[PDB]
């Protein structure tokens, strides 16, 4: 496509400078470059592909957050201004998910074979559709939704059959899904469970880690406990 | 609530 | 232009919108699309055009430096990957400067002609220059130089001559100029000697203040005492 | 060394 004529190896590189520079938008860019390249992904360019494309969503969450406060405030008539552009960065910030569960549809999910990768797109499957619903209000909210929970859930079978619960990604994922069940699904005690279940297996199994990897899931058991603190 | 960070910072 | 159907007041509008949700790149456009229309900027105004592209282009610089020093230290062989990324920053904020001049040029400039106005736009052609000047290697780097230069001069005369010193545009374009003797002029002396005469002669003109007057200049003779500590 | 900042802030 457009970084058609770019290499492989140089689109991976710039987008190690892109991140150092924070210029995650070209990053983001890089990496849909990189994929389109039509190899699977390592470990390394799987997380340059999300730390990408969340930190440009994360950003456009955010303000599509601070311009809905505002809408609903006015909701003096201020005109259709406040409404308008928040349209303007909800289809923005669609458009950025829909390019993402494009590259995972075409085709890394269907390449995937290990368990690691697998369970890593279908979790960032999972998120993006997640953001998608955090602004679906029509007739496919129900199923956004859906496609959400779907794909969290094929993660969860297959981390938990084939990843010990202290892996960092089975971890991220319930984490994620456990705040799809508080903030999307309308389940918190869903949420609560999930979390709870996943924190107390980890801390069972963190015995067997070196130090890296119990850094690595103590930091998401963390996580874990700072949402149950929240939630409770 | 907060998700998982891209990077472990 | 591309901005062009949408109302002057409502590109405004859209552009505090921005700023609350920080949307720089948005707010920069909108402010294009309002001075576009044609008429002159009231002072809020002027200072929304400016808040935006001093956030975009300064995002810009920032990533720039990341990259310069990479590039300075790889000169093992990385191939041409720094280079060429640092060269595509560099062209993006060449070219957002060159966008913010031709505003200033077409024709915000010849249409201000009340004292506060007129500097305003002229400090801003200085630091859209002196932002050239810091990326400018070739057969033009004297001359972006003297263009910042020159536009910073007539910006003081005028200030000089209509503003009392504790004007906080003309403190502001006091502490830019001389950021630019000492860091773009290789005129550290002359920096620090425009740094003190504007903080003091700000100093014997704070009793004439209100407290919110007194507020604004006491922040900027701040910032230029903070220069001369580093620069001395 | 700093210049002006957009805001007050
Ligand atoms: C979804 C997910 C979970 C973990 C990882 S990681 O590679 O183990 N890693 C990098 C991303 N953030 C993070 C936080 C804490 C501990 C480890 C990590 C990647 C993706
Ligand atoms: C270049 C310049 C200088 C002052 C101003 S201002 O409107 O007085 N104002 C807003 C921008 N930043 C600032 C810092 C301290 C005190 C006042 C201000 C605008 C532009
Ligand atoms: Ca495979
Ligand atoms: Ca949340
Ligand atoms: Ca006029
Ligand atoms: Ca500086
Ligand atoms: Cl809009
Ligand atoms: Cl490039």
């Amino acid at each position: 496509g457009a970084m058609g004529s770019m290499e492989r190896a140089s689109l991976i590189q710039k987008a190690k400078l892109a991140e150092q520079a924070e210029r995650y938008e070209d990053m983001a860019a890089f990496m849909k470059g990189a994929v389109e390249k039509g190899e699977e992904l390592s470990c390394e360019e799987r997380n340059l592909l999300s730390v990408a494309y969340k930190n440009v969503v994360g950003g456009q969450r955010a303000a599509w957050r601070v311009l809905s406060s505002i809408e609903q405030k006015s909701n003096e008539e201020k005109g259709p201004e406040v409404r308008e552009y928040r349209e303007k960065v909800e289809t923005e910030l669609q458009g950025v998910c829909d390019t993402v569960l494009g590259l995972l549809d075409s085709h890394l999910i269907k390449e995937a074979g290990d368990a690691e990768s697998r369970v890593f797109y279908l979790k960032m499957k999972g998120d993006y559709y997640r953001y998608l619903a955090e602004v679906a209000t029509g007739d496919d909210k129900k199923r956004i939704i859906d496609s959400a929970r779907s794909a969290y859930q094929e993660a969860m079978d297959i981390s938990k059959k084939e990843m010990p619960p202290t892996n960092p990604i089975r971890l991220g994922l319930a984490l994620n899904f456990s705040v799809f069940h508080y903030e999307i699904a309308n389940s918190p005690e869903e949420a609560i469970s999930l979390a709870k279940t996943t924190f107390d297996e980890a801390m069972a199994d963190l015995h067997t880690l070196s130090e890296d990897s119990y850094k690595d899931s103590t930091l998401i058991m963390q996580l874990l406990r700072d949402n149950l603190t929240l939630w409770t | 609530a907060g998700s998982i960070p891209g990077r472990r910072s």
